[PDB]
């Protein structure tokens, strides 16, 4: 099982 | 296509949209991905470590969707 990691963007 | 596979597919795109500054599109995909993930652990059988992985990522995806919809609104 290999899941992705949400992108840590500089959004509000 | 497996339920989990779909979950990953939807989330994968969601991340791409988030990068493209598509909070709206990303948010929609995030909520969808989570839905499939939860359905996989419930409707599909998997080891404990697997479930924990889904439950952990699930809360991560939703949290992102929450904040996204938070400032968006």
């Amino acid at each position: 099982i290999e899941l992705p990691e949400v992108p840590s963007e500089p959004l509000p | 296509t497996s339920t989990l596979q779909k979950a990953i597919d939807l989330v994968t795109k969601a991340t791409e949209e988030d990068k493209a500054k598509n909070y709206e599109e990303a948010l929609r995909l995030y909520q969808h991905a989570v839905e499939y993930f939860l359905h996989a652990i419930k409707y599909e059988a998997h080891s404990d470590k697997a479930k924990e992985s889904i439950r952990a990522k699930c809360v991560q995806y939703l949290d992102r969707a929450e904040k996204l919809k938070d400032y968006l609104r």
